[PDB]
């Protein structure tokens, strides 16, 4: 995230950090998620599109630190790795860039509720937010585009929601952005999600509860001027993510 | 103690 501020899980209590193992000792965070219900975590496809090998993956709930463990976090394995059939790529956008994890832990069990671990709420149908809504965004992306490390601390930063006829301008994205994406970014863009943040969580306030509104998913750098952060509206996949989730 | 989706305590 660019700007913004260093918080701690227990603001962000559904953000849940995936990890990958290497043959060699090391493991390396790959992109954040959100928890919907108790076991499952939803993210971006294009995380995985390269390596969709759900054995590599580690999932941490309660997680406020990127290397060094938070106490209360909870490790889990991917036991299902869904991700979109549609899902494309082009020289910018990603389409259908949504993904579910169904995660089990060593003990046979999904995420128990505690102050560092919450589920976010769905929207309904095709409901979102109008422009001009504050939402928040988080995770461990980068801090400048030019770093090549990430921070060891969740970060956290807020951004607006911006109307797609703003974003499908010729000097923003074009017909880039589908109805399928929202926009989000900063009046002056100062803040912003980035590199390391995707899959991660726009979070927004919608008929009272908090809702996942988007997923971080695109964007031509970060920070931008009228370069918005562009993210998977959840509000239209809700059919999809219906036919893959059940039980508790 | 349960679940309550987005609630920060
Ligand atoms: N919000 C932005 N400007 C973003 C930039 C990137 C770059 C890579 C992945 N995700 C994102 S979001």
């Amino acid at each position: 995230i660019i700007g913004g501020e260093f918080t701690t899980i227990e603001n962000q209590p559904w953000f849940a950090a995936i990890y990958r193992r290497h043959r060699g000792g090391s493991v390396t965070y790959v992109c954040g998620g959100s928890l919907m219900s108790p076991c499952w975590v939803i993210s971006a496809t294009h995380c995985f599109i390269d390596y969709p090998k759900k054995e590599d993956y580690i999932v941490y709930l309660g997680r406020s630190r990127l290397n060094s463990n938070t106490q209360g976090e909870m490790k889990f394995e991917v036991e299902n790795l869904i991700l979109h059939k549609d899902y494309s790529a082009d020289t910018l956008a990603h389409h259908n860039d949504i993904a579910l994890l169904k995660i089990r832990s060593k003990e046979g069990r999904c995420a128990q509720p505690s102050r560092t671990i919450q589920t976010i709420c769905l929207p309904s149908m095709y409901n979102d937010p109008q422009f001009g809504t504050s939402c928040e965004i988080t995770g461990f992306g980068k801090e400048a585009s030019t770093d090549y490390l990430y921070p060891e601390q969740l970060k956290m930063t807020v951004v607006k929601l911006i109307s797609h006829r703003e974003c499908q301008q010729p000097h923003y994205y074009g017909s880039e952005v589908t109805t399928k994406m929202l926009c989000a970014a900063d009046p002056q863009w100062k803040t912003d999600s980035c590199q390391g943040d995707s899959g991660g969580p726009l979070v927004c306030s919608l008929q009272g509860r908090m809702t996942l509104t988007g997923i971080v998913s695109w964007g031509r750098g970060c920070a931008l001027k009228d370069k918005p952060g562009v993210y998977t509206r959840v509000s239209h996949f809700l059919p999809w993510i219906r036919s893959h989730t059940k039980e508790e | 103690l349960k679940f309550q989706c987005g609630q920060k305590t």
